């Protein structure tokens, strides 16, 4: 389940970037480790 | 001239970067003091004709997102005016002349004078390459062309050289105008991994090095001073720190302009005028 899906636009100097945050609550019995990487294939994003 | 150390930058750099990049001797050559998984894997990685990934260079705030696994970031930065003339006059022509030019030719004959073509208006010739005339030779300079006395010279009747000179604008007289400029350009070479930012700090300053020779920083842009920054991360809240080393390029350069003189004496005369007071 995820909540608070923002993207977080930044506009620097060196071109734009994407810092977005999004909050998480994972199923039950489960030790979810840092940097491990989520993905969601229903959700598509738009990008230029 | 006006002048502008960025846009000669972003000229000069992009096709070295590419020309070093497709040669794979040349990095392995600039690269001999790293580690070596260091430049096996930057060599795999970028250099070759088969190289997947890519370097690139542009200014800062572009628009869009760049390739931020390796790109020179060219920053245009401060200067000052450092050295100026008596009376502001950097220089006086009799012609106006323009850029200095370098240009591959061959000899031709023609009613039994050697000839070389050039593809503009010859305001100056500064050298034609290995060769020094004599009077008999009876050098002459015409339009476009350069002529050459054929009598002695038959075997270099195809004779290929380079032609060093530069153009001309227009018949005036004039004062060339203006003062000296110190400015300062900073590079700066992003990427997300450490080892290929240092390694793109150690081909920019080879590519520098071999910068100081051309002729558009013999003529201008002068004095070429190195200065270089520590490596920090440059953006810290990705899912990755983005690093760079920076290094800020000096350059000593002249800012003028042609002020044409369109006064032209052509005749004295004199005259005696009696005073019978």
């Amino acid at each position: 389940a995820i909540q608070s899906q923002e993207k977080g636009t930044n506009q620097l100097d060196i071109g734009i970037l994407d810092t977005g945050t999004a909050i998480g609550t994972t199923q039950l019995e489960k030790r979810i480790s840092y940097r491990d990487r989520f993905t969601v294939p229903e959700v598509l994003m738009p990008q230029q | 001239a006006i002048t502008s150390v960025d846009s000669y930058l972003l000229s000069e750099i992009k096709p070295r970067l590419n020309t070093v990049l497709e040669n794979c001797y040349i990095i392995d050559e600039v690269l001999k003091d790293f580690d070596y998984q260091t430049r096996e894997s930057f060599k795999e990685a970028f250099c070759g004709k088969n190289a997947q990934h890519e370097v690139t260079v542009g200014f800062n705030f572009p628009k869009f997102k760049n390739n931020y696994e390796a790109h020179y970031l060219i920053q245009l930065g401060q200067g000052q005016e450092t050295k100026n003339s008596l009376g502001s006059i950097q220089s006086s022509y009799f012609e106006a002349t323009g850029d200095t030019l370098v240009e591959s030719s061959t000899a031709i004959r023609e009613d039994d004078k050697l000839v070389f073509t050039v593809s503009k208006p010859i305001g100056e010739l500064i050298k034609v390459e290995d060769i020094e005339f004599a009077k008999y030779d009876n050098l002459q300079v015409e339009g476009n062309k350069v002529s050459f006395k054929y009598q002695t010279n038959e075997d270099y009747e195809n004779y290929n050289a380079n032609i060093i000179f530069t153009e001309k604008k227009n018949d005036s007289k004039g004062l060339v105008k203006g003062f000296t400029v110190e400015e300062q350009v900073t590079v700066v070479g992003l990427s997300f991994n450490v080892d290929v930012a240092r390694c793109l700090d150690a081909v920019l300053k080879m590519i520098l090095i071999s910068m100081r020779d051309s002729i558009e920083e013999q003529q201008t842009f002068q004095l070429q001073n190195l200065s270089f920054g520590d490596i920090a991360p440059i953006i810290e809240d990705g899912d990755s720190m983005i690093f760079g080393r920076p290094t800020i390029i000096k350059y000593t350069s002249s800012l003028d302009l042609d002020y044409t003189i369109t006064q032209d004496i052509n005749k004295l005369t004199f005259k005696e005028r009696k005073d019978w007071k």
